[PDB]
RNA sequence: UGGUGGCGAUAGCGAAGAGGUCACACCCGUUCCCAUACCGAACACGGAAGUUAAGCUCUUCAGCGCCGAUGGUAGUCGGGGGUUUCCCCCUGUGAGAGUAGGACGCCGCCAA
RNA sequence: CUGGGGCGGUCGCCUCCUAAAAGGUAACGGAGGCGCCCAAAGGUUCCCUCAGAAUGGUUGGAAAUCAUUCGCAGAGUGUAAAGGCACAAGGGAGCUUGACUGCGAGACCUACAAGUCGAGCAGGGACGAAAGUCGGGCUUAGUGAUCCGGUGGUUCCGCAUGG
RNA sequence: GGGGCCUUAGCUCAGGGGAGAGCGCCUGCUUUGCACGCAGGAGGCAGCGGUUCGAUCCCGCUAGGCUCCACCA
């Protein structure tokens, strides 16, 4: 999913609905990936980005490879396909012209490029670099680390000088020691690798992060729409 | 303001009101009716005026049975126009009437009331009339 | 067709107004020649453009007016970028 | 050659005695059988005709006839022509043989068979029937008789042993 | 398209006849049989 | 319930379809035919006067045979009626396949008359 | 003054002079026509023929007589001397 | 009886009945002619075990349809008149509709 | 042309009404169509008869296709309308190209120009056993002069004669 | 009043065989990220009639709007 708020990746027991129309992007994937072979997966250096190194035979039975990139940035996520050696983009879900005068570009044929990776140490060092007098440091842990949510930052900052929490949780994640649950702080259902740390919200745990994603998004796809409709009607009634 | 829903030709010749009527010369739906003594064209506005008149006089009274329907249209060119350049546009709708023809009937109501109502209607109509009853 | 219309349909620029604005600034050019929003275009045209310092060179493949979104970029190809 | 002789010998004397007809020529019989396929899917899949027309042939040895449109219906995206459905008339002896085959096999092999529909007559003395299975398309078949009223047809088929 | 045609003999070489046809439904060089008043016979005629 | 049309009535319609094109006169009469399941009959007619001139049948007591209903009988009756119309020396007629075919017994009879001398 | 127009009902075809052209009891030559028509208001009869224009002509000389095909249907015929 | 023709359904529709040893039909089977957009229903080919039920003929009726007067009236040529988007008078003509009533057949040729 | 002119609209052909019971009959009177189509939508032979309604019946559904009785005709007839047609002129199948050549008594309509019908003869054929039908289509529109050029063919002429 | 053009989602557009392309305003969501979004406001042939199996698409009548004209004494 490059759907901006719901952009993610997932494996679902619910094969939702294959369309009646094959769209352009789907057919372009069929052109160059169908019958593929997923040699390797890569994390893109812990940014919210992923890579599939894939192999497949071309139209003459000669084996070829490609690099499928999935950048999940939030409102401006995207899915891109690229050549292995040439690094040239071949396909793109959200073509993005440089009228945004941005660093990178999406369009096919062009040499692929990644976003500007910020100057954040992706993994005590915060007590070195950052002045803990600054306060509201749940904000500025983003300014030091790569993979951060303000949720994660707040729940870790509320553990009260706390480098210990950061190092312990980083070791937890590195060890895959997490617990995929969904948290519900009076609604506003959130979820993350780690459990909830402090807040009053209810928690429901899972065996698979994939099932966590399933049970989350399977409702929120339309629940929020119904809420929009309900509120729009309630305004009028009031 | 009666109307024929649908018509073949929106424009017809006018015609000629010679002779007496074919049918509708005697009351048979109702008891006390009115008939004509001349020939003329009659309009939906005339008939509805007469109708509402008698019904206001009667105020619940029985049944009426008009015996006509303005099938015929009649044209009229716009104002201050030379002759020619096609036939004028339709204006309204008309019923053609021969003498001896019954126009309105009445039942469910006494003779005096009927005669007075039909008098009132006759004064809304252009033509000479007669009060009639069933045999 | 016209340059501004072409840019909008190809979704290089989101507003024909903005296309006109930049062409009136003369930030861009065609075939080495300074151009205007009313400038005629065609397939095979070589187009120089500026976005601040970002200079761009592209090539015109097609042109139309109905231009749904993803089919827009088929209309042309990038060639080169400088600054 | 079973059901012909069965019809004659068992039914007709017995049935004439039962109804008190005047003459044997008043006896009801089947005048014919007819079957129709009724498929308006060929508009989508023109190959849907020979598909199951071959099946009609493997059912009844008589070749069928592709039926065709006589009018045009935009509601079904159809015009005159465009052969839909297929027909077979049936009047003779393989008629009776086929009917024996039906009552023996086709009726019981239905996976929920019971007392078949008592009432699907036309109020004239002639019976119809629909099927859904056999792609798994069914059909619509018809039995046509020399019966003037309808109760004699009822009694006829009961005495034949066609289920009810 | 519906278009005029001549229909010449083959023994006589003479034209002798005219008609019309669809080019769509009857594209090819059509031929019929008609009476050649020189050969004095029914005879195959061909379009030009 | 099924009705059934009389094939004789059908034959009458087909006969009329034929009859619309012809009629028997003196020196060009009409030769009409009937094709019962057990017999075959033939007549020769001046349709102007509404009169038969000659006739023939299997039913005729002369040349009584077994079939009365096959092509042999048709041939025999054809030659009979031919010699009838010979002794009434007309020799020229028109044929009337009365809503039947010029295929079978009818064909055989007509051929018999052709050979016997009658010219259609 | 005003301005108007557009009648668009201002034409008709050329009158084609149908009907009978010879009368009952009238002597007629061969090939003479009798009743121009369209379709068959009238059929032919004896010694009379129909054309491609549904027109009726005498095949011979004679006298004309009009009659009825039984009910609600008419006929002509030529009878010679 | 059957076949075949003629006359505007006064012939028909419909209801009720009677008959078929001959005849006409129904009917029994396809080996051949031929055929069925499917097939012996039909068309053809041959047959005659049984059936008057149907068809076909003969009786009945006036429910439907059909035919159809007389008289009267409208209309109307012509003449004349008048308060003339119409009306009236006179010689003459004269429907439709509605009736009276008619009718569930008349005429021929051939074969037994 | 014009219920003054101009502007508008129209200009030829076919069908109906007006039109006054033969025919014909005007208006810037009323309604509509044509500037084609079919190589089978023609010819012939043979075949049979429609639309809708009610019943029963998968998908089938109000409405396919189905059997079913009712059913002069409510359908169809290449197209507009009128006339007409169910013994087919309507609908199918087979074979074919008469949608031929030369003509044409005699008629219709008509100012003329022109337009229309036509039995019958000859030649050669198609279908059909035969009679017999066929010189386009169910009839009525579906088109334009002459001069000028072009193409093909021609026991015509070709400026002294042969070309 | 006459003639011509137009009258399709909130806006602009295409399209006799089944109305679908883009864009925008307000609200809501949304988030680490260089204006890169998403859902709802909502997506409906000006109307009437006719021909066709069918009409936005052919025809006709009327309404609303834009342009042109509404002159000579």
């Amino acid at each position: 999913s490059a759907h901006p708020s719901y952009s993610r990746v997932h494996i679902t027991a619910q094969a939702y609905e294959n369309p009646s129309e094959p769209p352009m992007f789907c057919m372009l994937l069929r052109k160059h990936i169908e019958g593929g072979f997923i040699e390797k997966i890569e994390q893109a250096g812990l940014d919210r980005i992923m890579i599939f190194h894939i192999k497949s035979r071309n139209e003459i039975g000669d084996e070829t490879v490609r690099k499928l990139y999935v950048e999940i940035m939030g409102r401006h996520s995207n899915i891109i396909l690229t050549d292995a050696a040439e690094n040239v983009i071949i396909d793109g879900l959200k073509h993005l012209s440089p009228s945004m005068n941005s660093y990178r570009t999406v369009l096919p044929g062009q040499d692929y490029k990644l976003p500007p990776a910020q100057d954040k140490i992706s993994p005590d060092d915060i007590l070195r670099h950052l002045s803990f007098q600054e306060g509201r440091l749940d904000k500025q842990i983003v300014d030091h680390f790569s993979g951060v949510s303000p949720l994660f930052a707040k729940e870790a900052v509320h553990r009260a000088t706390l480098p210990k929490a950061l190092l312990a949780l980083f070791a937890e994640v590195k060890e895959h020691r997490f617990i995929p649950n969904i948290t519900t702080v009076n609604g506003k259902e959130y979820f993350y690798l780690l459990e909830l740390t402090h807040l009053k919200g209810e928690a429901r745990r899972f065996d698979s992060l994939s099932e966590l994603l399933d049970r989350f998004y399977f409702g929120k796809a339309e629940r929020d729409r119904v809420k929009q409709q309900a509120q729009d009607l309630e305004r009028f009634v009031v | 303001m009666l109307l024929p829903k649908r018509v073949k030709y929106r424009r017809e010749h006018r015609g000629k009101m010679r002779g007496r009527a074919k049918g509708g010369t005697e009351v048979h739906f109702g008891e006390f009716g009115i008939q004509a003594l001349e020939a003329s064209w009659i309009t939906n506005r005339q008939i509805e005026a007469a109708r509402i008149a008698m019904t206001r006089y009667m105020k619940r009274g029985g049944k009426v049975w008009i015996k006509i329907f303005p099938s015929k249209p009649y044209t009229a060119k716009p104002l201050e126009v030379r002759m020619g350049s096609g036939k004028g546009a339709p204006e309204g709708w008309v019923a053609v009437v021969k003498p001896g023809k019954v126009l309105f009937e009445i039942s469910g109501v006494s003779e005096e009331v009927a005669r007075e109502a039909l008098r009132l209607a006759s004064h809304k109509l252009p033509i000479k009339t007669k009060f009639v009853k069933r045999e | 067709m016209r340059l501004d219309k072409f840019l909008k349909v190809s979704r290089l620029i989101k507003r024909r107004t903005l296309a006109k604005e930049v062409a009136d600034q003369g930030r861009i050019s065609i075939n080495g020649n300074q151009a205007k929003a009313s400038s005629d275009v065609k397939p095979g045209d070589e187009l120089t453009v500026r976005f601040g310092q970002k200079l761009v060179t592209v090539q015109v493949n097609e042109l139309k007016d109905t231009t749904k979104k993803e089919e827009a970029a088929n209309m042309y190809t990038i060639l080169k970028e400088e600054k | 050659n079973r059901l012909k002789e069965k019809y004659n010998k068992e039914i007709a004397p017995a049935l004439m005695t039962k109804f008190n007809y005047d003459s044997v020529m008043q006896v009801p019989k089947i005048e014919k059988i007819v079957i129709n396929m009724g498929v308006g899917d060929a508009v989508q899949n023109a190959k849907a005709i020979d598909s199951a027309v071959e099946e009609l042939t493997f059912i009844a040895g008589q070749k069928p006839v592709v039926t065709r449109a006589k009018k045009s219906i935009a509601g079904f995206r159809l015009r005159e022509g465009m052969p839909i459905g297929a027909k077979v008339t049936l009047r003779g002896e393989r008629m009776y043989d086929f009917l024996d085959k039906l009552i023996s096999v086709s009726l019981p092999r239905v996976r929920d068979f019971r007392g078949v529909s008592k009432k699907s007559f036309d109020g004239r003395g002639n019976y119809t029937l629909g099927i859904k299975e056999q792609k798994v398309r069914g059909m619509d078949i018809v039995i046509v008789t020399t019966a003037n009223t309808d109760e004699e047809a009822r009694e006829l088929l009961t005495q034949v042993g066609m289920p009810f | 398209m519906r278009v005029n045609i001549t229909l010449a003999c083959t023994e006589c070489g003479e034209r002798n006849y005219i008609s019309k046809k669809n080019k769509r439904n009857n594209p090819d060089r059509v031929e019929f049989k008609k009476y050649c008043p020189r050969d004095k016979k029914s005879t195959l005629h061909r379009e030009t | 319930m099924i009705t059934k049309t009389s094939k004789n009535a059908a034959r009458l319609k087909r006969h009329a379809r034929v009859r619309a094109k012809l009629s028997g006169t003196a020196e060009r009469p009409r030769l009409n035919v009937f094709r019962s399941n057990k017999h075959i009959y033939a007549q020769i007619i001046d349709d102007v006067n509404g009169v038969t001139l000659a006739s023939a049948s299997t039913l005729d007591k002369d040349l009584n045979v077994e079939s009365t209903g096959d092509t042999s009988a048709a041939t025999k009756v054809g030659e009979l009626v031919a010699k009838r119309a010979a002794e009434k020396g007309i020799s020229d007629v028109v044929f009337d396949r009365g809503g039947y075919l010029y295929h079978g017994r009818v064909k055989a009879l007509a051929d018999a008359a052709r050979e016997a001398g009658l010219k259609f | 003054k005003k301005g108007v127009g557009s009648t668009k009902n201002g034409r008709d075809s050329e009158a084609k002079r149908l009907g009978a052209k010879r009368a009952d009891g009238q002597f007629v030559t061969g090939g003479s026509i009798l009743y121009r028509q369209r379709g068959t208001k009238i059929y032919p009869g004896e010694n009379v023929g129909r054309g491609g224009d549904d027109t009726l002509f005498a095949k011979i000389d004679g006298t004309v007589k009009f009659e009825r095909f039984g009910r609600d249907r008419k006929k002509v015929s030529v009878y010679p001397v």
